[PDB]
């Protein structure tokens, strides 16, 4: 049991995977076995969702999160969010479930039986953590694979079937993206804009031509950055600034994956382009504009001239003006005036909502679309009671947007705590006082009196 | 030798659970208070006192089960099982809320018996009785909330019931009817409790991050002996850290640990004073100068006056259900609503 | 205009000038210590204690 | 006697393989036979409201509380 | 305590009365909460609160909707509150079941159970059904 | 010997009265900006139209408030989550009308208290300490970012952020209970166990050290003069405190390890405040607390109320009265 108890490692059982820091072969097996777990869950969860699928309900009313990712890719999906087959969703889960046995075998092979260190007999795969040239090679190899995977989405959208475009003319449907936006001022205009309202940093991508053109650039950058890190060694300013240890590299990824987790959460909450509302339900902004649209249509049929109808406060009851001047929906939903849902954009001119198009040409599909979005707002309880916190127990519903955003906001915060844990520790373990203060030469004692 | 001395020798014998003379009071009364609470939340209803389901027999979970207070009609009766309301009938005793006064009175003598236990053990171990002094905080909370607050009110009905969501009702009842957040004695209580949890976290993390290297393991828990004389952490480094981070640091370990005692106990004692005031409805309800200004100037709005409209909503929408003995029939036209809600 | 999609909020070229001039000023001080530093001097630790 | 050496001895599990399931069954039979409703006066799901009383029964008298409850629990 | 007397609901416009079987009651609550409950929770209408499912509002529709047969006729063919134009394109119905895929697998026995749940619920909860948040 | 190296040596110097460091280059300008703007806005700031309905709420002392009722009122609902700096406001009076000072204070406070956290890492590194004091401070930082930033992001408006005032805080709490049922959320329950337990363990650990102090003083002088700053010896009998608490409950339930005990003092409130910070952050996206309204049902089908239903009647009273002119439609979806 050498290296597997506290007397040889100095680590207890609860920090027991910290014994894997300097044994590269077992650390390899830990990562491919955990890779086998994520591929297992991807297979098992979407088979659960295929098995529990009913055709009468929309896919956001059934508590699903994974078949809407495949429907956005274009499988089994029809016009307007119609799910047609569920045989492509079954197949994706079988490939992911069968492949987890291969990753699960290579996990427990390299963990229990394979060589504990790769440096002696497999010099291409062996590494020291302090080898800055070898560590940029692993980073560069895995960067080219992320560029190749970003090009797979481009290949899927441009050549192999297309992706679901909720903005498509004729209704939302699967569409080949023929002209992706390659202009770097447009594409990096998402990366360098404000994160705040109206701007909405990277979440505010609003058409599929900017999505696929962004994944071309991400595919270009990751491949040219992968070849860059394979070929080169870190510059002298990089070598002065980082800690070159295994726990330090972990804490760099923990900070980066926490920033991505906060971003993917707000994708789920705000974006209705890559997360179409026919699949994920309406967004928070979308559902309250659907309410103001519903009672505008309700009261205009009763003969209200809704553009002149004064509210209780003196603002517009139905139509008011945004602080920039656009004609928006009135009420408390004036905060969500940046909402650009696909069922309300047919009524927008350059000045905001067009008044004659609201008076004359409001289509019955729009009144239906706003009606189910009003009644399936992302508001619900932990026991999945739909509605506000004062609602009674009859509706069994929580939006998938609310499940996706809350879980990944929970996870992204704790992974930022992991960045703080592991970067504080790796900085102190590199300097050599992570086990405590030396009694012989305490640093504060050899300092000036502090006053 | 003497018969008192043989019993005093047997009660203070070092065994698995120390009994002592205080265990003659604590172990009966705390067992009946805990066991009476488990009996009420599992089996006993609130259908005749409050009109509620409050046991696991009726479908409540752990959050919504309670031992509810007696009916308002019995007043401040002790509700003895042999008393003039139940008259020995155990079933009728549980239905009028007799288990509430069972749990509250045997729980009151359990807290007396537990604080006497802290005095008794400290006298035998030979230390100072500061843990019994610190337990006066929780005793002052229980006495003032569960006993003194309903005694100043109309009946035991307005006491907190012994449940999770029943306590949550008591929190919102005292906002709507008493404006208890506005009370400066609750505010001193919030400062002592959040200040106590702060002092727990800072002192816990400062010791753990100013530890001395006393072993070679990265696991630093092994490098401590319970009988060692050296300090296990650097007070000079810990004082140096907080003097430059915060400007002010502790320099005395004795004053530090007394301060960890002082802050939450003062918070429980100051909040017990204001809840004795709410027993007599001597509440911090209104700032009259803002109420007089907002009466004659109908645009003067503060977050203060917005909170009074929330309280008038609470007092009208919950009063028919929360005081069912009173037969409050409010028509929908008299219930205060905002627009569209 | 605040809801418009400007790079770093730069709507006037005054703001682009002070971003460059501010960042290049501390860069020029920092190059007073880390310019004239050899590129081929490596180390095999987790941390380097090279010079000042 | 220490604790963990008791619960790992097989004599402990000879005694408590009979006594623990017999108490778990006896707690189950306390509910299954409906005895717990009669001991504590808890309403069964049938008997929150009766045919005569469609309202929530409250006790409005202190000293005839035993007799008022007997009239509310006759049906 | 669900006797035959509470389960006795008016079945048609002439005033004849039928008893719902316990299968009609249990399945009718399940189907109503799934199909209709997002807009019709507790008997209110969320998207048009002037037109509720309480039996007084059903009494004042111009085809009087206080029956099992008249409620089933509304699900197969929905009209306005005065019955003058059809609202099948904005209400879930068998007439627009190509529009609403939730109505696509529904027998007439299922509509009988759903109409049973709308008729039985005021007999159980009188003012709570269609009463809104005042009786929550 | 260069100018930048002499500036770096002063910034990272542990001989300054307050440590500055490189996080203090972000901490000191942002927090002094937010402190200057808070004091001026709390004393003298005109009323703010918070709900976007041109009903301005007074928050400052010169407009008739006191310490309890005074607040820095959140931004306008018409602004929403839009960035509202001074230079996007066409006059300072328009910026003051629309709740501009709230966005300036909150964004400089949250930047400055994250830099306060990194400053706590930084001094521990220059002093040779173990690093993780700033991980404990991450629990109140996550709580401040939940009620000031994250809950505005999920609700889509800085108007739903917590007001910078005493009575505005209670208004924030009550509306949150009506709209999210935070009391029935288990993450607030773990937070209450974090602060009730944390102040229990503070009073417990503080009692047992004070109970077992060693004789070093007389009856005339204070007991705290038995400790000398910089002494090497232990100042209290930890065997006597363990023998007391081991007889108070039972022997196996007491820490004899002082390092394990002080770790438990750090972990219990910090994990409890971490969890309740992720309750506010997940009720930001309306994943609310437990809804047990009308869940107990008798044989006929009638609803038997519970204590959750009486709690629901108090939630109904807040929500029909909160923001009483702001709503036009029957559901508060914001
Ligand atoms: C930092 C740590 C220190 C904390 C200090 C904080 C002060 C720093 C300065 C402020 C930074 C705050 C970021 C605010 C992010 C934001 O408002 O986030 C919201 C934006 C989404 O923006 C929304 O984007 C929307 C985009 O939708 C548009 O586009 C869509 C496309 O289909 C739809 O069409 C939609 O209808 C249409 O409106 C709209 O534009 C909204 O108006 C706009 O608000 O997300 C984003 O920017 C993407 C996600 C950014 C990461 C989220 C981080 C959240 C912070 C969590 C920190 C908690 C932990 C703290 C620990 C310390
Ligand atoms: C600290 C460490 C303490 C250690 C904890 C020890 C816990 C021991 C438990 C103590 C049990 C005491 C509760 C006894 C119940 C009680 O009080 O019961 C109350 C009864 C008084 O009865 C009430 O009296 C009221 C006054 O009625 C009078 O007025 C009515 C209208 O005029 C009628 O005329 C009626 O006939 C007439 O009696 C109403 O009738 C109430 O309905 C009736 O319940 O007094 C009596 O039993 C005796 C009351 C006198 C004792 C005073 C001390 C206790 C009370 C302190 C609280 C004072 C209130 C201040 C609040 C702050
Ligand atoms: C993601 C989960 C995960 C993974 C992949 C690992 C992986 C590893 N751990 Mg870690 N560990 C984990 C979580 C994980 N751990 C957790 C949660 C804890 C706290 C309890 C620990 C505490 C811990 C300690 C204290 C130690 C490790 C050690 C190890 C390493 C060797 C294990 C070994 O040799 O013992 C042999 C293990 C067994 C004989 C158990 C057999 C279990 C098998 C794998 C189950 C397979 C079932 C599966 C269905 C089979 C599918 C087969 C099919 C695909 C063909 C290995 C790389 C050791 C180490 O670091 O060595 C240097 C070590 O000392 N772990
Ligand atoms: C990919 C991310 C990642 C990786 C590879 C590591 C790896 C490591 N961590 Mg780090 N850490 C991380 C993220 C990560 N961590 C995060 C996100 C946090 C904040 C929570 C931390 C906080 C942390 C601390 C405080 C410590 C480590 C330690 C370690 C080392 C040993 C871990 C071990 O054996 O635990 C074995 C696993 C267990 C004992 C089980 C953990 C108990 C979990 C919480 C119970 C599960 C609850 C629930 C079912 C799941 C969570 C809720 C769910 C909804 C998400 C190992 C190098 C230890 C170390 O520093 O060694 C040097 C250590 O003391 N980590
Ligand atoms: C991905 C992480 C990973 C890495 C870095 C390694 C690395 C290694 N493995 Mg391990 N292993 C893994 C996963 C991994 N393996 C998996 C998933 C399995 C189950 C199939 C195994 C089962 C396994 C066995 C049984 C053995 C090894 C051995 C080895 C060592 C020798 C390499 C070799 O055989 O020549 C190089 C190999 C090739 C050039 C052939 C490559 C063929 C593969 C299938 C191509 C993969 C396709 C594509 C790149 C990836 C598609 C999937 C992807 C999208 C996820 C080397 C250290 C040997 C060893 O440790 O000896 C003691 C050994 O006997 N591995
Ligand atoms: C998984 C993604 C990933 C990761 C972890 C890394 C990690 C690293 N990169 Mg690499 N890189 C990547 C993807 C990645 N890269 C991709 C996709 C590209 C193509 C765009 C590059 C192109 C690249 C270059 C050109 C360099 C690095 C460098 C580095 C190393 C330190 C710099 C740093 O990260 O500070 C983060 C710092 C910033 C985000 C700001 C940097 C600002 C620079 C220094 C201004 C200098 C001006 C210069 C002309 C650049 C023009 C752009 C400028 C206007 C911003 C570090 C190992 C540095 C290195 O040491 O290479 C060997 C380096 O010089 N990377
Ligand atoms: C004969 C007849 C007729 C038969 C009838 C049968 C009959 C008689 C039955 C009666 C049986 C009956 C009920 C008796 C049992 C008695 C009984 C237990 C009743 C009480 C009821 C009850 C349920 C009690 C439970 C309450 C309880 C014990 C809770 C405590 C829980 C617990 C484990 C707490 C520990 C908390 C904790 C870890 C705190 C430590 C943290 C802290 C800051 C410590 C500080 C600290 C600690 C140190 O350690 C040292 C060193 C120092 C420095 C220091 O700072
Ligand atoms: C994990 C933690 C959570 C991570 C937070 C995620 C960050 C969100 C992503 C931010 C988007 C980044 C895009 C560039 C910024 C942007 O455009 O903002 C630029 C925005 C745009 O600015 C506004 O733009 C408007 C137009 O829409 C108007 O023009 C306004 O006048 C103009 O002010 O302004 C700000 O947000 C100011 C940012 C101030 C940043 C200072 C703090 C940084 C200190 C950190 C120390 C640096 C170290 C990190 C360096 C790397
Ligand atoms: C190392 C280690 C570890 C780990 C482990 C792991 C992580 C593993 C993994 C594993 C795995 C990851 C596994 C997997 C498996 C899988 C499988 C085995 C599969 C199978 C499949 C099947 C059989 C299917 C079938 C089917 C079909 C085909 C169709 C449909 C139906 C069904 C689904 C039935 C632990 C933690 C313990 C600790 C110690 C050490
Ligand atoms: C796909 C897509 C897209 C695209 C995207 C992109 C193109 C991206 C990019 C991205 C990017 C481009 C990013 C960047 C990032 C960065 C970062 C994140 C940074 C960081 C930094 C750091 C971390 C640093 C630090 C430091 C300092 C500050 C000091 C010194 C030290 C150190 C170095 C540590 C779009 C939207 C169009 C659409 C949709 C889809
Ligand atoms: C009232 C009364 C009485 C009675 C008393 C007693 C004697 C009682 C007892 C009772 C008891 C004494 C009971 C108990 C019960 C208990 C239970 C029922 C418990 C449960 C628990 C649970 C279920 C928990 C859970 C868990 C676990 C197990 C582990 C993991 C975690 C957790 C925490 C989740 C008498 C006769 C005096 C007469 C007068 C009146
Ligand atoms: O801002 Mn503050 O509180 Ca949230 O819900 Mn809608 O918006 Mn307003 O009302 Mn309710
Ligand atoms: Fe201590």
């Amino acid at each position: 049991i050498a290296g597997r108890d506290i007397e040889s490692t100095g680590f207890a059982w609860w920090s027991g995977n910290a014994r894997l820091i300097n044994v590269s072969g077992k650390l390899l097996g830990a990562h491919v076995a955990h890779a086998g777990l994520m591929v297992f869950w991807a297979g098992a969860m979407v088979l659960f969702e295929v098995s529990h699928f009913v055709p009468e309900k929309p896919t956001y009313e059934q508590g699903f999160i994974l078949i809407q990712h495949l429907a956005t890719l274009g499988y089994g999906i029809g016009p307007g969010g119609e799910i047609t087959s569920t045989v492509p969703y079954f197949a994706v889960g079988v490939i992911h479930l069968i492949s987890s046995a291969i990753l699960g075998f290579g996990g427990i092979y390299h963990s229990l039986l394979g060589p504990d260190t790769l440096e002696e007999s497999f010099p291409f795969f062996g590494y020291d953590w302090r080898d800055k040239n070898k560590m940029t090679t692993i980073l560069g190899i895995h960067l080219c694979l992320l560029g190749l995977g970003s090009f797979l989405l481009v290949i899927k959208a441009m050549y192999l079937g297309g992706v679901y475009d909720t903005w498509a003319p004729g209704g939302g449907d699967v569409r080949y993206i023929t002209t992706p936006t390659l202009n770097p001022i447009v594409i990096f205009g998402y990366v360098f804009r404000s994160p705040f309202g109206g701007d909405g940093w990277v979440v505010s991508v609003n058409n599929m031509e900017d999505v696929i053109g962004g994944h071309i650039w991400v595919g270009i950058l990751c491949i040219t950055g992968g070849i860059w890190h394979i070929f080169t060694k870190p510059f002298a300013w990089a070598r002065r600034a980082f800690v070159w240890s295994g726990e330090a590299y972990l804490s760099y990824s923990l900070a980066a994956i926490s920033l991505m987790g906060f971003t993917a959460a707000l994708y789920s909450w705000y974006n209705n382009t890559a997360y179409p509302s026919e699949l994920y339900g309406p967004t928070g902004p979308e559902a309250s504009q659907a309410q103001a649209f519903t009672f505008l249509v309700r009261d205009q049929r009763l003969g209200a001239n809704v553009s002149s109808a004064q509210g209780p406060t003196g603002l517009g009851k139905y139509l008011m003006r945004s602080p920039s001047g656009e004609i928006i929906f009135g009420g408390e939903t004036m905060r969500f005036w940046d909402l650009r849902a696909p069922w309300v954009e047919p009524l927008r001119g350059p000045n905001g909502l067009d008044i004659n198009k609201i008076k004359n040409d409001i289509q019955p599909w729009q009144e239906r679309r706003a009606a189910e979005y009003m009644t399936h707002a992302p508001l619900g309880s932990l026991n999945s009671v739909g509605g506000v916190a004062t609602e009674i127990n009859s509706v069994n519903y929580v939006s998938p947007r609310s499940w996706l955003c809350c879980s990944h906001f929970f996870l992204a915060f704790f992974f930022l705590v992991g960045h703080w844990w592991h970067s504080g520790r790796a900085r102190a373990a590199a300097a050599g006082f992570e086990k405590g203060i030396n009694r012989a030469n305490e640093p504060v004692l050899s300092m000036r009196p502090i006053d | 030798r003497g018969l008192f001395d043989l019993v005093d020798d047997w009660l203070k014998k070092d065994r698995f659970v120390f009994v002592g003379w205080s265990g003659l009071l604590l172990f009966p009364t705390a067992y009946l208070a805990a066991g009476g609470w488990m009996t009420g939340t599992t089996f006993v209803t609130s259908w005749y006192t409050h009109g509620l389901a409050s046991s696991y027999l009726e479908g409540c979970n752990f959050l919504t089960a309670a031992v509810s207070t007696p009916a308002n009609s019995v007043g401040h009766s002790l509700l003895l099982l042999w008393g003039p309301e139940a008259q020995g009938d155990f079933t009728r005793w549980c239905q009028i809320g007799g288990l509430w006064t069972f749990v509250a009175l045997h729980g009151a003598f359990g807290l007396i018996g537990f604080c006497l236990r802290q005095f008794e053990i400290a006298r035998l171990v030979g230390i100072r009785p500061y843990n019994a002094i610190a337990f006066s905080g929780p005793i002052a909370v229980f006495v003032s909330v569960f006993l003194l607050y309903p005694l100043g009110q109309a009946s035991w009905f307005f006491a907190p019931s012994f449940g999770v969501a029943a306590i949550f009702r008591f929190l919102l009842f005292l906002q709507g009817f008493h404006n208890w957040t506005l009370n400066p004695f609750h505010m001193m209580g919030v400062a002592g409790i959040l200040g106590g949890a702060l002092l727990c976290a800072i002192h816990g993390a400062t010791v753990e991050n100013t530890l001395f290297e006393d072993g070679d393991a990265a696991n630093t828990f092994r490098a401590f002996t319970p009988t060692q004389s050296e300090e296990t952490y650097s007070m000079v480094t810990a004082n140096r850290f907080w003097s430059q981070i915060f400007g002010v640091a502790f320099s005395n370990k004795r004053w530090l640990h007394f301060f960890m005692l002082f802050v939450p106990v003062t918070g429980l004692w100051t909040s017990s004073i204001g809840i004795v005031g709410l027993a007599l409805n001597l509440r911090a309800y209104d700032f009259v100068s803002q109420e007089l200004r907002a009466a004659e100037d109908p645009e003067f709005e503060t977050f203060y006056t917005k909170n009074h409209l929330l309280d008038e909503g609470i007092r009208a929408w919950m009063a028919a259900q929360d005081q069912p003995h009173e037969n409050f029939v409010f028509p929908e036209e008299v219930l205060p609503r905002g627009n569209a809600l | 205009t605040e809801g418009t999609n400007e790079w770093f909020g730069v709507d006037d070229l005054r703001l682009l000038a002070v971003l460059f001039l501010g960042h290049w000023a501390i860069l020029s001080l920092w190059l007073g210590s880390y310019g004239d530093s050899n590129e081929d001097e490596d180390f095999f630790g987790e941390i380097d204690y090279s010079a000042r | 006697r220490p604790f963990s050496d008791i619960i790992t001895s097989v004599r402990y599990w000879i005694i408590h393989s009979i006594t623990i399931p017999s108490l778990f069954v006896s707690g189950w039979l306390f509910i299954s036979t409906g005895l717990a409703y009669d001991v504590f006066g808890t309403p069964r799901p049938n008997e929150y409201f009766t045919q005569d009383r469609q309202q929530v029964p409250l006790v409005n008298d202190r000293f005839s509380a035993k007799q008022e409850l007997e009239d509310l629990t006759k049906g | 305590d669900l006797d035959e007397a509470t389960r006795t609901v008016v079945v048609d416009n002439a005033g004849n009365t039928t008893v719902l079987t316990p299968e009609q009651v249990k399945r009718g609550k399940r189907l109503f909460n799934a199909t209709c409950g997002a807009c019709h929770v507790g008997g209110i209408t969320k998207t048009n609160p002037n037109v509720g499912l309480d039996p007084e509002a059903l009494s004042l529709a111009t085809p009087r909707r206080d029956n099992i047969s008249a409620l089933v006729d509304y699900i197969k063919n929905p009209t306005t509150y005065d019955g003058l134009e059809s609202i099948a394109e904005v209400h879930p119905s068998i007439k627009s079941a190509d529009i609403y895929p939730r109505m696509r697998s529904l027998t007439d026995e299922d509509l009988y159970s759903i109409a049973g749940h709308i008729m039985l619920s005021p007999k159980i909860a009188s003012e709570k059904w269609g009463g809104g948040k005042i009786y929550y | 010997v260069s100018l930048w190296e002499r500036f770096c040596a002063w910034i990272t110097s542990t001989e300054n009265r307050l440590y500055i460091g490189w996080f203090g280059c972000l901490m000191f300008p942002t927090l002094l900006t937010a402190t200057s703007c808070f004091i001026i806005a709390f004393i003298a700031a005109p009323p703010v139209d918070i709900d976007g309905i041109r009903e301005p709420v007074a928050g400052s002392l010169l407009y008739g408030n006191n310490i309890i009722s005074g607040a820095v009122v959140p931004s306008s609902n018409a602004i929403g989550m839009h960035f509202y700096p001074i230079w996007e406001a066409a006059s300072i009076d328009e910026w003051l009308y629309n709740g501009g000072p709230y966005q300036l204070i909150v964004l400089h406070f949250l930047l400055g208290v994250s830099a306060y956290m990194g400053r706590e890492w930084e001094l521990s590194y220059r002093l040779g300490m173990r690093p993780w004091i700033f991980v404990a401070f991450s629990a109140p930082v996550a709580a401040a970012s939940a009620v000031f930033l994250v809950y505005p992001i999920g609700q889509g408006s800085f108007s739903d952020g917590m007001p910078l005032g005493i009575s505005g805080t209670f208004n924030f709490m009550l509306v949150f209970q009506a709209e999210h049922n935070i009391l029935m959320h288990p993450f607030h329950m773990a937070g209450v166990a974090g602060v009730f337990g944390g102040s229990l363990f503070s009073a417990m650990h503080g009692s047992l050290v004070t109970s077992s102090l060693i004789r070093e003083t007389t009856e005339n002088e204070s007991t705290n003069y038995g400790y000398k700053f910089g002494q090497e010896e232990e100042t209290y009998n930890i065997v006597a405190a363990h023998g007391y608490f081991g007889r108070l409950i039972f022997q196996y339930a007491s820490f004899n390890n002082s390092r394990a005990l002080h770790f438990f003092l750090a972990l219990w409130p910090v994990v409890g405040i971490w969890i309740t910070s992720m309750g506010i952050s997940t009720m930001a996206f309306n994943l609310n607390g437990f809804n047990f309204n009308q869940s107990v049902v008798d044989s006929q089908g009638r609803v038997i109320n519970t204590w959750a239903d009486i709690l629901n009647r108090a939630n109904l009273g807040i929500e029909v009265m909160h923001e009483r002119n702001a709503h036009n439609f029957p559901l508060d979806l914001a």
